[PDB]
């Protein structure tokens, strides 16, 4: 019965191999023969904000590309006015054990998890004032690997647990848990349109789930390590995955299958954190040589190095007016690039 | 009137001493100034205090070039007599600042390495600065008592002095004694005292191996023992002529022949300002370290 | 147990992942290229921005 | 994907040998501190023997002290596993572990009961 | 105008920098802790994370408690790589081998190699009459122990045969064989032996990280 099983199963996974590998008439190296390369990227820190006392682990970007949540272990969720490097507001945490920081789209929000197993929504527009907990969203058995806003009364969370989870904020109750990972979740990133979001784990392997259904509908495996960050490409069904085995990979969500390797023979150190620009063309990713890299996503070559930190780049978060980058780090110090 | 005093030795060696000094201390400051400022923007409590220590030698390096000259021509000045009491003054007075520099800086040391978990207010970039300030402004105004009195003196043997009166002076001797008492002496015992107490709290770790052990030890020996090597021959000979013009103002002949002794006793207490770079800095794995990412 | 309840989960699942469409990649680069090449004006990180309207 | 295949086993008396080898199809075979754990009936996973990435770094426990080799061959992408008199001890789903990542001497983790490279270890009754 | 939102922006961020620097002072006089290996150790020290305070002689200490995650541990334990030190118990009693490969794990790990590892034998009871028992998990799963001799150096701890003494510093040098190679003044393993009939433990805690802390001292006044 179970040997039966399994021999279907393998039988199944055979089957989807043979799918991918018909539909794989080339990678996205066959446009790496024609396009112009980017040239030399040679951004400087146009500022840096010298507020946290430990790492910064994480840190997130509001649509107003203005302000800037950025989380530590000292137990601090600054807003940061990177315009004017004036610290809006200090937001002390319960754990100071914070792994992941988000701003809300339409601002007026900040949510913060880590250890805890708990995602803390945090009302920065008050009546009264003094911002303060609004919702303590808890249920996940681990703890918080990233927490994803897409509006208000629903936030969007990976745990280590190998569960995500769509949560409404109002009654503070889940909506939809996602299930099929065998790994600790370590990044989300929700889609544009809102409807979906890709999620990586400690088992080599990338999931793309329904916000509605509640259902992975593809499952990508091409890393040999733990995936370490996520990214959604801006639109144009793609994402971008950076493991610990010093390779950063791009996915289609059409294609189901990877599509470049961003590796080196010098780089031995894995890829914390990953993100993109406003065009999609550079890939950004934070290594743990104490150093940031620069991708060309269409030419796998590399084309920019953003040295500047003494430490592990933790977080890495590119605005959505594509106007900079800021890259937190271990340094406890995190720089703006143009 | 005065008397006698001249050498042939104060020609050469405290003039090409100097120049040696000047030429191989300068870059060596200007590191430890660069060493400490990176410890200062690494919130290195440590980088004040030998920033201070660096400025401090950089005036003295900067004013002895005018007093190489003075010595070079058997003991007869050239400028005027404001730079008497402007370079004169700095050309004392800084090896003085120094050494309680070298003080704070083993005090810290012994407040961290001893107790490192207590005193930290003290050890703070602001009281850092608080101290520095306060001993340089308590360092000068201390030794502010020549600049009230009259400092360019011809002798009767074509001799213009331009610091120091070898036929000597009441108030002068005073102040050499004091020079010699609380600016040198003191600052010394404490460095060594600090020292010592970081000896002991190093023998007292765990976690050091005994070839550590060894290398704080030779450290700890080699910073005491420079600043006396230097020193203590010049102080001994001012406490020695400052005893005497307290007992005998009269018989000053004895000074022709200390004259060269006391001059090349200068010209080794300069030494301590070329020490203090190498063996504060470049000594040092990390803060050689740090020069190195530098450059 | 572990046959219906992990195994004949997992092959449902891969079921699923089979059952859907799959295009080729060469339409999974274009898309990507083309939308790299119509963005590529407004995009700072890629051309710098005039100093001008640069905020930072 | 990371695919740990394992083979051999069957039965065999006390006493005798048998080998085993994995097929390596997902990861470089080459910068992974590979190593062998088993869970007994009615135990837990405890380790058993454990290969560097060089070959020459190798360590075992007590009970398989002396009466297993470990050869990890690289072209042929096989850790093999020489097992020698044997005793009713083992008795258990031999299966091989990889190093969570690569260039790093600290497997952290491998003897979790849902770690992601593990395989499906081949029984071997004695 | 905009003046006056420039105004209003100067003084938020001096409040911030006031309340900024207050936290500063309050981060850098606490030392956190790692507890790795458990529950008694917290009982005689006075949810994803338990957080606990302790003070001895007016120094502030924090340990964390993981205490409600799952067995793996690659990726939650990088978070603590700025703590003073990662408190590890130990049975001491295959148990052994696991916490020895845990061990070996931590020790080897890059962001934990400036991190000390206070071992502390949680148990040495079980020991005494495990080796008391003889056919135990002393000699079957360790074959060494029966060829290899009690340690000079080693404190005869009086109320035991030297059969304990010889089985608990045995497994104390196979814990200190992965600390002394590939290990120098970075982290030391400091090991000790654990009585859950006294409260020695957090002051032996104490006398470890003052003398880590020594250690930093060291470095960064650059006495070394």
């Amino acid at each position: 019965e179970l040997d039966q099983l399994r021999q279907e199963a393998e039988q199944l996974k055979n089957q989807i191999r043979d799918a991918r590998k018909a539909c794989a008439d080339a990678t996205l190296s066959q446009i790496t023969n024609n396009i112009d390369p980017v040239g030399r990227i040679q951004m400087r820190t146009r500022r840096t904000l010298r507020g946290h006392l430990a790492k910064i682990y994480a840190m997130h970007w509001g649509t107003d590309s203005r302000l800037l949540v950025s989380a530590s272990q000292d137990g601090k969720l600054i807003i940061w006015d990177s315009y004017t490097t004036n610290k809006v507001h200090a937001i002390p945490l319960r754990s100071s054990w914070v792994m992941t920081c988000a701003y809300a789209p339409s601002g007026n929000y900040v949510a913060c998890g880590g250890l805890d197993n708990i995602c803390s929504i945090y009302n920065l527009k008050t009546r009264e004032g003094n911002v303060r907990v609004s919702r303590e969203l808890a249920g996940h058995t681990g703890y918080l690997s990233c927490c994803r806003f897409l509006d208000d009364n629903q936030i969007v969370t990976s745990s280590g647990d190998t569960t995500c989870a769509l949560w409404d904020i109002e009654t503070g109750q889940q909506t939809t848990t996602f299930t099929g990972h065998t790994g600790d979740v370590m990044s989300l990133s929700l889609a544009p349109d809102t409807r979906l979001f890709v999620s990586g784990a400690c088992d080599a392997s990338a999931k793309l789930w329904d916000v509605r259904e509640g259902m992975c509908r593809q499952t990508f495996t091409g890393h040999e390590s733990d995936i370490n960050a996520i990214c959604f490409f801006p639109n144009g069904n793609a994402f971008a995955t950076g493991s610990d085995d010093a390779t950063c990979r791009l996915f289609d969500l059409r294609a189901d299958q990877e599509l470049m390797t961003y590796s080196h023979d010098n780089i031995i150190c894995g890829i914390t954190s990953v993100s993109f620009s406003k065009s999609g063309r550079l890939l950004l990713a934070g290594y743990d040589d104490f150093n940031c890299n620069v991708w060309d996503a269409l030419k796998a070559d590399r084309a920019g190095v953003l040295a500047g930190h003494d430490n592990r780049v933790s977080c890495l978060g590119v605005t959505d007016d594509g106007m900079a980058v800021a890259t937190g780090s271990w340094d406890s110090f995190l720089k703006i690039w143009n | 009137e005065g008397c006698h005093v001249d050498s042939r030795v104060d020609h050469l060696f405290p003039p090409s001493l100097y120049i040696f000094v000047i030429g191989v201390g300068l870059p060596t400051n200007c590191l430890a100034l660069w060493a400490a400022y990176r410890q200062v923007q690494q919130r290195n409590e440590l980088g004040v205090y030998l920033m201070n220590l660096s400025i401090a030698d950089l005036l003295y390096i900067c004013t002895l070039p005018l007093w190489v000259d003075y010595f070079l021509h058997h003991d007869n000045w050239i400028h005027g007599p404001g730079s008497c009491k402007l370079f004169g003054f700095i050309f004392y007075t800084n090896i003085y600042i120094s050494i309680a520099f070298l003080c704070c800086i083993s005090v810290d040391r012994y407040l961290a390495v001893a107790h490192p978990l207590r005193f930290a207010r003290l050890r703070r970039v602001k009281t850092a600065v608080a101290v520095s300030s306060v001993v340089w402004a308590t360092e000068l105004g201390a030794n502010s008592a020549p600049l009230f009195h009259d400092e360019l003196f011809r002798d009767r043997y074509n001799h213009t002095f331009c610091f120091e009166k070898f036929p000597m002076e009441g108030w002068v001797a005073w102040m050499n004694l004091y020079r010699v008492f609380v600016g040198f002496l003191f600052p010394w015992a404490l460095m060594l005292l600090s020292y010592r107490g970081i000896l002991r709290a190093v023998r007292g770790s765990v976690s050091t191996e005994r070839q550590e052990k060894a290398k704080i030890k030779r450290l700890a020996l080699s910073l005491i023992a420079i600043v006396l090597v230097c020193f203590a021959p010049y102080h001994v000979l001012l406490l020695s002529r400052s005893a005497i013009y307290l007992g005998r103002p009269w018989d000053c002949g004895f000074e022709e022949r200390v004259f060269s002794a006391y001059h090349s006793s200068l010209a080794f207490t300069s030494l301590n300002c070329v020490a203090d770079p190498i063996l504060y800095c470049l000594v040092n794995e990390g803060a050689r370290s740090d020069v190195a990412k530098a450059l | 147990t572990a046959s219906i309840a992990q195994a004949r989960k997992l092959v449902e699942q891969l079921k699923m992942e089979a059952n859907i469409d799959r295009i080729k990649v060469s339409k999974a680069a274009a898309d990507l290229m083309a939308y790299c090449e119509a963005h590529a004006k407004e995009d700072p990180l890629l051309t710098p921005v005039p100093a001008s309207e640069n905020p930072f | 994907q990371v695919q740990l295949q394992e083979s051999g086993g069957g039965l065999v008396q006390p006493g005798g040998s048998l080998r085993l080898s994995c097929a390596a199809s997902g990861f470089t075979f080459s910068n992974y501190k590979m190593n062998w754990v088993r869970q007994a009936p009615g135990k837990g996973l405890e380790w058993v023997s454990d290969i560097s990435q060089s070959g020459a770094s190798i360590s075992y426990t007590g009970s398989v002290k002396g009466r297993f080799t470990i050869s990890r061959d690289n072209a042929k992408n096989t850790l093999y596993l020489q097992m020698n008199s044997l005793k009713p001890e083992d008795t258990a789903v031999y299966y091989c572990a990889r190093c969570p990542a690569p260039f790093t001497r600290d497997c952290f983790d491998v003897t979790s009961t849902t770690y992601a490279y593990r395989g499906q270890g081949t029984q071997v009754t004695v | 105008d905009q003046r006056n939102e420039e105004k209003a922006q100067r003084e938020a961020n001096k409040k911030i920098e006031k309340q900024l620097q207050k936290d500063k002072q309050v981060y850098r006089a606490t030392h956190r802790l790692l507890l790795l290996g458990k529950n008694t150790i917290v009982k005689q020290m006075r949810s994803g994370i338990f957080e606990t305070k302790f003070q001895v002689d007016k120094v502030n200490f924090h340990m964390f408690d993981v205490g409600a995650q799952r067995d793996e541990r690659r990726k939650w334990i990088q978070c603590f790589n700025d703590v003073t030190a990662i408190i590890f118990v130990v049975a001491s009693s295959n148990r052994l081998q696991a916490a020895l490969k845990l061990f070996d794990s931590i020790w080897n790990n890059k962001w934990l190699r400036d991190t000390s590892v206070i071992l502390f034998l949680n148990k040495q009871d079980l020991l005494a009459e495990k080796v008391l028992a003889g056919k135990s998990k002393i000699e079957d799963y360790f074959p060494e122990f029966a060829r290899y001799t009690t340690p000079e150096d080693a404190t005869p701890e009086p109320g035991e045969d030297p059969r304990v003494t010889r089985a608990k510093y045995f497994i104390r040098d196979e814990f200190l064989r992965i600390s002394t190679a590939s290990g120098d003044g970075r982290h030391y393993c400091y090991p000790h032996f654990t009585c859950a009939v006294d409260t020695e433990n957090i002051r032996r805690v104490f006398n470890d990280c003052r003398d880590i802390i020594q250690r930093m001292h060291l470095r960064q006044y650059e006495l070394l």
